[PDB]
RNA sequence: GGUGGGCACUCUAAGGAGACUGCCGGUGACAAACCGGAGGAAGGUGGGGAUGACGUCAAGUCAUCAUGGCCCUUACGGCCAGGGCUACACACGUGCUACAAUGGUCGGUACAAAGGGUUGCCAAGCCGCGAGGUGGAGCUAAUCCCAUAAAACCGAUCGUAGUCCGGAUCGCAGUCUGCAACUCGACUGCGUGAAGUCGGAAUCGCUAGUAAUCGUGAAUCAGAAUGUCACGGUGAAUACGUU
């Protein structure tokens, strides 16, 4: 994990899109691809659709998952199955 | 005697088997409430057993650990997260070998269609 | 009482040089103080030599560096010093201290 | 070791090269303890907006005859094989064949 | 007064100095038993004294660097008997009958490529 | 080999007993270049025989490695066609080292507290010859013997 | 060796002597040469390394490089952000750790070689269980740092129990570099604690400082070694012989 040094970590376009989202409620989903953001606990409640490699999956954010990354609820290998 | 603690052996020796105290701990506990690490535990007297349920009883053992592991695991395969997602499968999650050697989490051989 | 030091790749011309200076040293009568040979400094390079998988065919490489020490007593002529062309030619590191 | 490579290589070095003290200021901004959050925060964002392509861990050091990545000895600027022609032609200096 | 020698064996060396004396024997400013703790130094190393039945009547000074402690027994074996032989040359034949004169010759063989210690090599399965 | 050239290095280490057919038991008991541990549970094993048998334990050591020398062994031979084995006499020499192998292979595993009393226990059974290895010689001696049709 | 001092010794590194079947006995076609002995530190090309003949396998490499052709020109050429090469019902090769008493812990204690360091090493004190943090000395290095070798010895304990063995897996919280450790780094603290009782057919390495076993360093490199290369400590057994 990060060194406590730096708590969170977000690319600022991604920050200055979701800081607008904070004044007006949730409206709409955030198109993103930094898989590196960390959730911070004052968005939850929106729709955030992360890039996987082909296309963003949506995901809703709620205050049991906040310490976790971005893309680690999106996968990107299928494994459909052997058989 | 704790929950069936075995005698016959060194104090901390037997501390270990209490299902959430190491030996490290063990000796934190042995040495919090003095009494010889090396005695055995037939010949303690039941003046410093009740302090030991006391340390004991402070922290966790048994029950109140299966609890907070199985709580803890059970947050993680709802959530949709990777980690609990492969914990879901029996795949190790810690990001080991999958292509050979995952064997502790994958039991035996199960040979293909046979 | 000033020391000199030496340093080349090859022990001939350090040698060359430490002679070289041993004489003009003496020869104007300055009391001059026997070389010291510093431990030389060897290092070593094992290198491929097929362009394509063949890992056991490799070539061992040496660069040896050589330190030689010299010191004086009773400094009266310097003339070395303007006879730095001289002393080193194509190949010898000298460092001077102390003068 | 394509043309594009070796060109777009030389780009990180330039940009590394550029700015060499914004990136010491920043890190002793931020590794000083006694800096406080509002003078941390700013440094993050700096640090941020930055373009990435100016960082040591974005360097690839190559042959500067061919730009082999791999098989490199920084005490020479060579590849693998070229120091072994070097050497055989007596170009490098001080170096022989050792057995030992 | 007083006799030198020197003793080298298996990357260790060792000077010794024999005078009269009553044997203190002091390996590096240390009696010789607080040296060798436990081992078959002891005797290995008084084996050139002892056979010449001569063992308090020369004080041992020496002091020993490098190698290993059965390293360090051998060099002093080699150098006390050197020194002793500076003192009494008429038994050379005595020394080398007993074979402790000769000194040792074998050193670590160096790494191979392609292979992992001096000599072992992998598996090679044939297939 | 084909040149029979190879020398034979002479050991003799005997720290404080100075005997040579110890030295070469250490030699066996050695592993992994451990000299002092076999140097510790040799001397145990022969104190422990000490302090039981009354008799000094050099003899008693002596006496059981020669109750457990064999004299003739049980070889195979490819005849071309059948598996055949033969009777041989042992060389004087690899006597010694078949019986110091015997021994020690056999105390190395008698599941009690160490082999200080292992050994202890083994060179008081071989003194006389009730031990495990005095009964493997006899049968290797009784292979030999049905086997004597051979002979040759 | 802290200082004066010494050129005694060790040590460092340059130049040199020494081993050439040289001498003796025996054999041998009184040849080449063979078997012992003296002296000798070393005796029979002393030990190790580099050195790989004519050619073979249309062996490998067009992706290190060069190069005869053939191929694309809005792309089979370029730029950027994410993902993959670290996936997983299985099989194979090469290693590491084990299955313990020739050992696991606890306390104090002994001896090596080799090497790297000024876009670097990075000490002292102090703060933290720890990984680590402030701090800045000294060093362009036989001077300062990396950095305290381990196995070994002694004393206390464990008593053969899946165990004071073994450590995978897993849960929680950390530390360091890097813009960023989810896919996908290494280490740290607490806890759980698995398979594993020496392993079939078959199969591998090794002839003396060798095998076995214990530790140390370098390269690549912001970080990332159970791999590669290199250095020492302790230290074996066996060779009747050529079917
Ligand atoms: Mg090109
Ligand atoms: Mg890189
Ligand atoms: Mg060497
Ligand atoms: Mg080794
Ligand atoms: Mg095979
Ligand atoms: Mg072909
Ligand atoms: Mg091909
Ligand atoms: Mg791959
Ligand atoms: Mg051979």
């Amino acid at each position: 994990p990060r060194s406590l040094k730096k708590g969170p970590f977000i690319d600022l376009h991604l920050l200055k899109k979701v800081e607008v989202a904070v004044e007006k409620n949730d409206r709409k989903p955030i198109k993103t691809w930094s898989r590196r953001s960390m959730i911070l606990p004052h968005m939850v409640g929106l729709t955030i659709a992360v890039h996987n490699g082909r296309q963003h999956v949506p995901v809703l954010v709620n205050e049991d998952m906040v310490g976790h990354k971005l893309g680690e609820f999106a996968a990107t290998r299928t494994y459909r199955g052997h058989a | 005697a704790g929950v069936n603690i075995p005698d016959n052996k060194h104090t901390v020796i037997s501390l270990t088997y209490i299902y959430g105290v190491g030996r490290t701990t063990a000796q934190s506990i042995c040495a919090a409430t003095g009494v010889n690490p090396a005695a055995k535990i037939k010949d303690l007297s039941d003046e410093q057993i009740d302090q030991l349920r006391n340390e004991v009883a402070k922290i966790t053992t048994e029950g109140d650990l299966r609890r907070e592991i199985n709580m803890n695991i059970k947050r993680l395969m709802d959530l949709g997260c990777y980690r609990g997602l492969r914990h879901r499968r029996g795949l190790p999650v810690r990001g080991q070998r999958t292509k050979t050697n995952a064997r502790t989490r994958k039991g035996p051989r199960k040979p293909i269609r046979k | 009482q000033i020391r000199i030091r030496l340093k080349a790749f090859d022990h001939r011309l350090i040698d060359q040089s430490t002679q070289e200076i041993v004489e003009t040293a003496k020869r104007t009568g300055a009391q001059v103080r026997g070389p010291i040979p510093l431990p030389t400094r060897k290092e070593r390079f094992t290198v491929l030599i097929s362009p394509h998988v063949n890992k056991d065919a490799r070539d061992q490489y040496e660069i040896r560096t050589h330190k030689r020490v010299l010191d004086i007593v009773q400094p009266t002529d310097k003339t070395v010093d303007a006879l730095m062309k001289l002393d080193l030619a194509a190949g010898v590191e000298v460092q001077i201290s102390l003068g | 070791a394509k043309e594009s490579m070796k060109n777009r290589e030389l780009k990180r070095q330039l940009t590394v090269a550029k700015y060499a003290k914004k990136r010491a200021e920043l890190k002793a901004i931020i590794a000083n303890p006694n800096s406080s959050a509002e003078e941390r925060w700013n440094a993050q964002v700096a640090l941020q907006k930055q373009p990435r392509d100016a960082s040591a861990s974005r360097l690839r050091n190559r042959c500067r005859l061919t730009g082999r990545p791999h098989g490199f000895y920084r005490k020479f600027g060579l590849s693998r094989n070229k120091l072994r022609e070097a050497a055989m032609r007596g170009d490098v200096p001080g170096l022989v064949k050792a057995s030992w | 007064t007083q006799n030198y020698g020197t003793g080298r064996r298996k990357t260790a060396t060792a000077r010794v100095f024999l005078r009269p004396g009553t044997g203190k024997i002091s390996i590096n400013n240390r009696g010789l038993d607080q040296f060798f703790g436990r081992e078959t130094a002891r005797m290995v190393v008084r084996q050139p004294l002892e056979l010449t039945e001569t063992v308090e009547k020369f004080d041992i000074f020496v002091t020993v660097v490098g190698g290993g402690v059965s390293g360090q027994a051998g060099a002093i074996r080699h150098g006390i008997t050197r020194a002793l032989i500076e003192y009494d040359e008429t038994l050379r034949s005595s020394l080398r009958k007993a074979g402790y004169v000769t000194r040792d010759a074998r050193e670590v063989e160096r790494k191979k490529v392609g292979l992992r210690k001096a000599r072992k090599r992998p598996q090679y399965s044939k297939r | 080999p084909r040149r029979r050239v190879a020398a034979k290095r002479e050991v003799l280490a005997d720290p404080k007993y100075g005997s040579q057919i110890l030295a070469k038991f250490m030699n066996h008991v050695m592993e992994s270049g451990k000299k002092a541990v076999a140097e510790r549970i040799v001397y145990g094993a022969l104190d422990k025989v000490k302090e039981r048998g009354k008799a000094d334990p050099l003899e008693t050591f002596e006496k059981a490695l020669d109750a457990i020398a064999p004299l003739v062994e049980v070889k195979s031979r490819r005849v071309g066609g059948a598996t055949y084995q033969v009777p041989v006499e042992v060389r004087p020499s690899r006597r010694n080292a078949l019986a110091m192998r015997w021994l020690v292979d056999f105390a190395r595993k008698r599941g009690e507290k160490s082999m200080a009393l292992r050994l202890a226990g083994e060179l008081l059974d071989a003194a006389e010859g009730k031990g495990a290895a005095v009964k493997k010689r006899e049968d290797v001696h009784r292979m030999a013997e049905a086997n004597k049709a051979f002979s040759h």
